[PDB]
RNA sequence: UGGGAGAGAGAUGAAAUGUGACGACCCUGACUGGACGAACAGAAGCGAAAGCUGUACACUUGUAUGUAUUUUUUGAACAAGGACGUAAGCUGGAGGAGCGAAGAUGAUUAGAUACCAUUGUAGUUCCAGCAGUAAACUAUGCCGACGAUGUGAUAUGAUAUUAAUUGUAUUAGAUGAUAGAAAUUUGAGUUUUUUGGCUCUGGGGAUAGUAUGAUCGCAAGAUUGAAAAUUAAAGAAAUUGACGGAAGA
């Protein structure tokens, strides 16, 4: 049961999407239909590794009926990289997620004992088409974010919607 | 030494036998040599004995019953308890039928 | 007296440790009212032969039966067969008691195991299969 | 629903419904219904009830609760209106009564022949027996010769020719279902050894009549 | 291959490659091929040994039990010579369903060219011949005289009669007795109070079944078979502890 993460919205003035791994979600169990009432934060830096039957990012054991979920992270394949300049003059590498065609990835997830459900907001990094960057963004109520350049340069988000789709 | 006193099997006055295969693993024995054993269990559940009676179109009737006989290599026996190891002075014990 | 909204049909049930798979036909065998299998309704690969899955799969055949007019079933059970060891499942028993509690009445029981005269060379070496 | 749909790259109403027929030697020759789809208008559905193969109970045509193990299975030639018509082509023991009678530490002995009806058609039978206990009780050891093993078989031999040399379906059927067979096989094998369980296992039919 | 029906089937401790809308998998109706005789099936039978289970005929062959049958000492074991000999492996023709070394892929791993899984060739099947090795083990050469009770098994004769106990030849097991370093044991007994007859083999470990010569074989290889330089141990049966990623109460 591989996942992936999907944003899809209205986009302009923007080149990428860059977020830290780490989302809250909602799980549930595939023995027996049991919805876990509280969310659970995953992260990319917690492991667990055992030599010969299994390795993964987290654990749990259900109650109602006691089956094992493991859960693991995989980073993004379509990766790329942009050199940009600062306020002094100087060259910074930076690590972004190319926006396609009103869609964007930003990582993959995998499951062998339950289901993903939601996933929460997650205050993602904002990439400027005409080269800038900036560092942490809110997505506020309206699922809608806009901000203005000083030189009269715009950039917008318009209907943020997070999805999940089985591959 | 000797460890017992026929050495792995009860076979006396012959020469060899064809072998046959086990369920599990599946490797090859001989049928001197091997562990058998022998269990009749019924269709339905004794769980499920009185449901059946109220669905019945019928008045009475009897449940059927059918047998089985497997056969194991020694190693895939002990591994499931079906024999365990004895006495020493308590290997002697023959429990026929 | 036999009408269009009454009748006697056979139930087929293979039951093996990795999948249960239930087929109900008439009396002849060669048409199919219905057929649905355990691992249609369960997500993961490890619960496809399940006892869990099973009863999900035995209530939604009951419910489309009803609509094509079947009174009363007979019974098919067989295992693997052949070369495979042939012994009856975990989702044997929890089938035959779901399709009965929903109120369908049950005709005949039989037991068609396909066992061979003799065997052909089993999978596995001189030495077996060593996990 | 394990697959996803984008991974990978109602006829039931216009059906017809028959009626089955056994033939008439037994009291109750309605079996069941069938069904058949029809295609369009000026279509014959009768070349596709001719070649199926029903199966029935001895016990639901007797009528009785006496006896079930005996099996029955007729082959379908002709149409008439709603009805199709059975005849007699097979029969076959259940399971669980064959496993019964088979026992350790005692002898068992089969047998078969080949035998023709009347018409032109061939038929097989196929004949079991097992021992029976000795009041001379002091033996587990109740097995028998090898060389009586012969002389009861050529008594399976005669008794298989005469109670089926010619006679008719009528009579073969009728003869089966009262197990006239393996009672008088009992009498006259128990004269070299005491047997017990004789019975009939199987009938298979070799040719087609015309 | 003819009918019905329309999404997954199959494997694992758990999965992955591989596989299915040119329609599998399941239930049905007919066909063609190759291999093998389930359950009964045993401390039961036959064979010089390796070995030998579907039915009916044909040819051919053992050991044992009974007995006023022929002949009259023709016997036991064997250097030279001869025949048979599971499983692979070779040349020639037939065949090829399942299984499958070598080779190639998917996971595990520090590393796996190994265990796991998917494929896949020679082979294993038949006929005609070479080849001669196994933990080919009862690890116990072959012939001959005497031996303690109890429960069994195969064949067959006498007494006897529906109730039994008895003869000969093999064979399984238990308890004593002997012998043995001991485990064990109707011979592995009748032995320092050592002898009925006949063939073959060994002399502290390692070098070594290795070199060299000779005789066999299409080949792979088989039988025979040393030494120079080294070393104080190697080994068999059994008690007391300690340990087990060993099992029960
Ligand atoms: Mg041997
Ligand atoms: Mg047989
Ligand atoms: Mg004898
Ligand atoms: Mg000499
Ligand atoms: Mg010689
Ligand atoms: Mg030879
Ligand atoms: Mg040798
Ligand atoms: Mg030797
Ligand atoms: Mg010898
Ligand atoms: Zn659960
Ligand atoms: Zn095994």
């Amino acid at each position: 049961m591989k996942y992936e993460l999907i944003a899809k919205a209205d986009f302009d003035n923007i080149k990428g999407l860059s977020c830290d791994q780490t989302y809250p979600a909602i799980l549930s169990c595939t023995a027996c239909s049991f919805v876990h009432p509280k969310v659970v934060i995953l992260t990319s830096e917690s492991t667990i590794k055992e030599p010969n039957v299994y390795k993964c990012n987290w654990e749990m054991k259900c109650h109602s009926c006691k089956n094992d979920i493991k859960v693991s992270i995989y980073k993004s394949p379509s990766l790329s990289t942009v050199n940009i300049k600062d306020r002094y003059e100087d060259d910074v590498l930076v690590s972004y997620n190319p926006v396609n065609k009103n869609e964007c990835l930003l990582s993959i997830l995998e499951c062998s004992g339950g289901e993903i459900r939601e996933i929460k907001n997650v205050p993602l990094n904002i990439l400027t088409d005409d080269l800038r960057l900036f560092n942490e963004k809110v997505v506020d109520e309206k699922r809608s974010l806009a901000e203005v350049y000083g030189n009269n340069k715009t950039y917008s988000i318009i209907n943020y919607e997070l999805e999940i789709r089985r591959v | 030494p000797v460890k017992r006193k026929n050495h792995g099997k009860n076979r006396k006055n012959r020469g060899s036998c064809k072998p046959v295969q086990c369920d599990k693993c599946g490797r090859c024995v001989p049928k001197d040599k091997a562990i058998k054993r022998f269990k009749i269990v019924p269709l339905v559940e004794a769980g499920s004995m009185d449901d059946v009676k109220v669905a019945s179109i019928y008045d009475i009737f009897e449940v059927p019953r059918i047998s089985y006989k497997n056969q194991y290599c020694i190693s895939c026996a002990c591994h499931a308890r079906i024999v365990r190891v004895r006495s020493r002075q308590g290997r002697k014990i023959r429990y026929d039928g | 007296i036999e009408t269009s909204n009454e009748y006697t049909a056979i139930c087929h049930i293979k039951a093996t440790k990795n999948n249960t798979i239930i087929h109900v036909t008439d009396i002849t065998g060669s048409e199919t009212i219905c057929r649905i299998s355990g691992g249609m309704r369960v997500k993961s690969k490890r619960d496809e032969g399940s006892p869990y899955a099973a009863m999900i799969a035995a209530q939604d055949v009951a419910a489309i039966i009803a609509k094509r007019g079947v009174k009363t079933v007979h019974f098919m059970l067989r295992g693997a067969g052949g070369v495979k060891p042939k012994a009856l499942g975990a989702g044997a028993q929890v089938a035959v008691r779901s399709i009965i509690r929903s109120g369908i009445k049950m005709g005949r029981i039989e037991d068609v195991t396909p066992e061979p005269t003799d065997k052909v060379r089993m999978k596995g070496g001189h030495r077996g299969r060593r996990v | 629903a394990i697959q996803p749909p984008g991974s990978y790259a109602d006829n039931f109403t216009k059906k017809e419904w028959y009626n089955l027929k056994a033939p008439s030697v037994f009291p109750n020759n309605v079996c069941g219904k069938t069904m058949a789809t029809r295609t369009s208008n000026k279509q014959d559905l009768s070349t596709l009830l001719i070649g199926r193969k029903f199966e029935v109970n001895q016990a639901d045509l007797t009528g009785n609760l006496e006896e079930h193990a005996r099996k029955f299975s007729f082959r379908v030639n002709e149409v008439r209106g709603k009805d199709c018509i059975g005849v007699f082509d097979g029969m076959h023991m259940t399971s669980d009564k064959i496993k019964g009678i088979v026992r350790k530490w005692h002898t068992l002995i089969e047998a078969e022949k080949d035998i023709v009806t009347k018409d032109g058609a061939i038929l097989r039978v196929f004949v079991n027996a097992v021992t029976k206990k000795t009041p001379a009780c002091t033996s587990k050891r109740v097995y028998c010769k090898s060389s009586d093993e012969k002389r009861i078989r050529k008594v399976m031999f005669d008794i298989i020719e005469e109670e089926l040399k010619d006679q008719d379906i009528s009579k073969i059927m009728k003869k089966l279902s009262q197990e006239v067979i393996g009672k008088n096989i009992e009498k006259a094998g128990s004269a070299i050894y005491p047997l017990q369980n004789c019975c009939v296992i199987k009938v298979k039919t070799v040719k087609k009549a015309r």
